[PDB]
Protein backbone atom coordinates (compact mmCIF):
# COMPACT_ATOMS: atom_id res chain seq x y z
CA UNK A 1 0.00 0.00 0.00
CA UNK A 2 0.97 3.61 -0.80
CA UNK A 3 -0.40 6.94 0.36
CA UNK A 4 0.66 10.52 -0.47
CA UNK A 5 0.91 13.63 1.71
CA UNK A 6 -1.78 16.34 1.69
CA UNK A 7 -1.76 18.04 -1.72
CA UNK B 1 11.44 13.18 28.96
CA UNK B 2 15.10 12.98 27.88
CA UNK B 3 15.60 9.22 28.40
CA UNK B 4 12.47 8.35 26.44
CA UNK B 5 13.40 10.60 23.54
CA UNK B 6 16.81 8.91 23.41
CA UNK B 7 15.21 5.45 23.50
CA UNK B 8 13.05 6.48 20.55
CA UNK B 9 16.07 7.78 18.64
CA UNK B 10 17.76 4.45 19.33
CA UNK B 11 14.78 2.57 17.96
CA UNK B 12 14.77 4.84 14.91
CA UNK B 13 18.46 4.08 14.37
CA UNK B 14 17.28 0.59 13.41
CA UNK B 15 14.42 1.91 11.22
CA UNK B 16 15.81 4.92 9.33
CA UNK B 17 17.88 4.26 6.20
CA UNK B 18 20.03 7.09 4.81
CA UNK B 19 20.67 7.57 1.12
CA UNK B 20 23.96 6.74 -0.56
CA UNK B 21 25.86 9.71 -1.93
CA UNK B 22 25.63 13.33 -0.90
CA UNK B 23 22.72 14.62 1.19
CA UNK B 24 21.88 17.11 3.93
CA UNK B 25 22.97 15.20 7.03
CA UNK B 26 21.80 17.97 9.36
CA UNK B 27 18.27 18.04 7.98
CA UNK B 28 18.13 14.22 7.92
CA UNK B 29 18.96 14.35 11.62
CA UNK B 30 16.26 16.96 12.20
CA UNK B 31 13.73 14.66 10.54
CA UNK B 32 14.72 11.77 12.78
CA UNK B 33 14.42 14.05 15.80
CA UNK B 34 10.85 14.97 14.86
CA UNK B 35 10.02 11.27 14.33
CA UNK B 36 11.40 10.55 17.80
CA UNK B 37 8.39 12.37 19.28
CA UNK B 38 6.15 9.51 18.16
CA UNK B 39 5.13 7.22 20.99
CA UNK B 40 7.77 4.54 21.50
CA UNK B 41 5.25 1.70 21.31
CA UNK B 42 4.60 2.47 17.62
CA UNK B 43 8.30 2.84 16.82
CA UNK B 44 9.08 -0.45 18.53
CA UNK B 45 6.34 -2.09 16.49
CA UNK B 46 7.73 -0.62 13.27
CA UNK B 47 11.16 -2.00 14.15
CA UNK B 48 9.77 -5.43 14.94
CA UNK B 49 8.05 -5.46 11.53
CA UNK B 50 11.29 -4.47 9.78
CA UNK B 51 9.65 -1.34 8.38
CA UNK B 52 12.32 0.99 7.03
CA UNK B 53 11.96 4.75 6.83
CA UNK B 54 13.95 5.52 3.68
CA UNK B 55 15.31 9.05 3.45
CA UNK B 56 15.98 10.15 -0.14
CA UNK B 57 18.08 12.81 -1.85
CA UNK B 58 16.08 12.66 -5.07
CA UNK B 59 12.68 11.71 -6.47
CA UNK B 60 10.74 8.81 -4.97
CA UNK B 61 10.21 7.32 -8.44
CA UNK B 62 13.96 7.16 -9.09
CA UNK B 63 13.98 4.35 -6.55
CA UNK B 64 13.63 0.92 -8.13
CA UNK B 65 10.71 -0.06 -5.89
CA UNK B 66 8.65 3.01 -6.85
CA UNK B 67 9.50 3.23 -10.56
CA UNK B 68 6.11 1.65 -11.28
CA UNK B 69 4.47 4.86 -9.96
CA UNK B 70 6.05 7.07 -12.63
CA UNK B 71 3.38 9.21 -14.25
CA UNK B 72 0.75 7.98 -11.80
CA UNK B 73 -1.47 10.56 -10.12
CA UNK B 74 -1.78 9.77 -6.42
CA UNK B 75 -5.12 9.26 -4.69
CA UNK B 76 -6.62 12.67 -3.87
CA UNK B 77 -4.13 14.52 -6.09
CA UNK B 78 -6.50 14.58 -9.07
CA UNK B 79 -6.42 17.91 -10.86
CA UNK B 80 -3.17 19.04 -9.24
CA UNK B 81 -1.17 18.44 -12.42
CA UNK B 82 1.29 16.44 -10.32
CA UNK B 83 2.25 12.77 -10.35
CA UNK B 84 4.14 10.57 -7.90
CA UNK B 85 7.30 11.82 -9.67
CA UNK B 86 6.60 15.17 -8.00
CA UNK B 87 5.53 13.93 -4.56
CA UNK B 88 8.08 14.20 -1.74
CA UNK B 89 6.78 11.46 0.57
CA UNK B 90 5.04 8.10 0.69
CA UNK B 91 3.65 6.00 3.54
CA UNK B 92 1.87 2.66 3.84
CA UNK B 93 3.57 -0.72 3.45
CA UNK B 94 6.78 1.26 3.16
CA UNK B 95 7.95 4.78 4.00
CA UNK B 96 10.02 6.99 1.71
CA UNK B 97 10.81 10.67 2.33
CA UNK B 98 12.68 13.44 0.51
CA UNK B 99 15.10 15.26 2.79
CA UNK B 100 14.35 18.98 3.04
CA UNK B 101 10.63 18.69 2.25
CA UNK B 102 9.32 18.32 5.81
CA UNK B 103 7.47 21.60 6.07
CA UNK B 104 4.06 22.60 4.83
CA UNK B 105 4.43 24.17 1.39
CA UNK B 106 7.35 22.02 0.23
CA UNK B 107 5.46 20.19 -2.51
CA UNK B 108 2.67 19.28 -0.12
CA UNK B 109 0.32 20.87 2.44
CA UNK B 110 0.74 18.38 5.31
CA UNK B 111 1.74 19.86 8.66
CA UNK B 112 4.84 17.63 8.53
CA UNK B 113 5.87 15.19 5.78
CA UNK B 114 7.63 12.42 7.73
CA UNK B 115 5.03 12.24 10.51
CA UNK B 116 2.21 12.06 7.97
CA UNK B 117 3.98 9.31 6.03
CA UNK B 118 5.01 7.35 9.13
CA UNK B 119 1.44 7.61 10.42
CA UNK B 120 0.30 5.70 7.32
CA UNK B 121 2.77 2.92 8.10
CA UNK B 122 1.68 2.79 11.74
CA UNK B 123 -1.95 2.70 10.61
CA UNK B 124 -1.40 -0.07 8.05
CA UNK B 125 1.35 -2.28 9.48
CA UNK B 126 1.08 -1.78 13.23
CA UNK B 127 -2.61 -1.09 13.76
CA UNK B 128 -4.01 -3.30 11.00
CA UNK B 129 -5.74 -0.47 9.07
CA UNK B 130 -7.52 1.01 12.08
CA UNK B 131 -8.34 4.14 10.07
CA UNK B 132 -10.80 2.00 8.11
CA UNK B 133 -12.42 0.46 11.18
CA UNK B 134 -16.03 1.25 12.10
CA UNK B 135 -14.92 3.14 15.22
CA UNK B 136 -12.70 5.51 13.34
CA UNK B 137 -15.10 5.94 10.45
CA UNK B 138 -17.68 7.24 12.92
CA UNK B 139 -15.17 9.78 14.31
CA UNK B 140 -14.06 10.69 10.80
CA UNK B 141 -17.68 11.27 9.79
CA UNK B 142 -18.03 13.88 12.53
CA UNK B 143 -14.61 15.55 12.69
CA UNK B 144 -12.93 14.78 9.37
CA UNK B 145 -13.66 18.19 7.85
CA UNK B 146 -12.41 20.28 10.80
CA UNK B 147 -8.68 20.28 9.99
CA UNK B 148 -8.93 21.89 6.56
CA UNK B 149 -8.13 20.41 3.12
CA UNK B 150 -11.55 18.81 3.23
CA UNK B 151 -11.43 17.32 -0.25
CA UNK B 152 -8.54 15.19 0.95
CA UNK B 153 -8.70 14.87 4.75
CA UNK B 154 -12.51 14.97 4.74
CA UNK B 155 -12.75 12.27 2.07
CA UNK B 156 -10.19 9.60 2.99
CA UNK B 157 -10.30 8.36 6.58
CA UNK B 158 -6.74 7.08 6.32
CA UNK B 159 -5.59 10.59 5.43
CA UNK B 160 -7.53 12.19 8.26
CA UNK B 161 -5.93 9.63 10.58
CA UNK B 162 -2.44 10.31 9.24
CA UNK B 163 -2.66 14.12 9.49
CA UNK B 164 -4.36 14.02 12.92
CA UNK B 165 -1.55 11.71 14.00
CA UNK B 166 0.92 14.29 12.69
CA UNK B 167 -0.78 17.13 14.62
CA UNK B 168 -0.76 14.99 17.74
CA UNK B 169 2.96 14.27 17.62
CA UNK B 170 4.67 17.22 15.88
CA UNK B 171 4.70 19.68 18.73
CA UNK B 172 2.70 21.08 21.63
CA UNK B 173 1.07 23.73 19.50
CA UNK B 174 -0.30 21.37 16.86
CA UNK B 175 -1.24 18.89 19.58
CA UNK B 176 -3.37 21.61 21.19
CA UNK B 177 -4.89 22.65 17.87
CA UNK B 178 -6.03 19.08 17.21
CA UNK B 179 -7.64 18.82 20.66
CA UNK B 180 -9.69 21.96 20.02
CA UNK B 181 -10.66 21.13 16.43
CA UNK B 182 -11.13 17.36 16.73
CA UNK B 183 -11.76 16.32 20.36
CA UNK B 184 -12.99 12.78 19.61
CA UNK B 185 -10.04 12.16 17.28
CA UNK B 186 -7.69 13.53 19.94
CA UNK B 187 -9.19 11.24 22.58
CA UNK B 188 -8.99 8.31 20.16
CA UNK B 189 -5.26 8.83 19.58
CA UNK B 190 -4.68 9.41 23.27
CA UNK B 191 -6.29 6.06 24.08
CA UNK B 192 -4.55 4.34 21.17
CA UNK B 193 -1.18 5.03 22.79
CA UNK B 194 -2.07 3.41 26.12
ZN1 LIG C 1 -1.30 10.62 3.27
Amino acid sequence: EVNPPVP
Amino acid sequence: DSTTIQQNKDTLSQIVVFPTGNYDKNEANAMVNRLANIDGKYLNALKQNNLKIKLLSGKLTDEKEYAYLKGVVPKGWEGTGKTWDDVPGLGGSTVALRIGFSNKGKGHDAINLELHATAHAIDHIVLNDISKSAQFKQIFAKEGRSLGNVNFLGVYPEEFFAESFAYYYLNQDTNSKLKSACPQTYSFLQNLAK
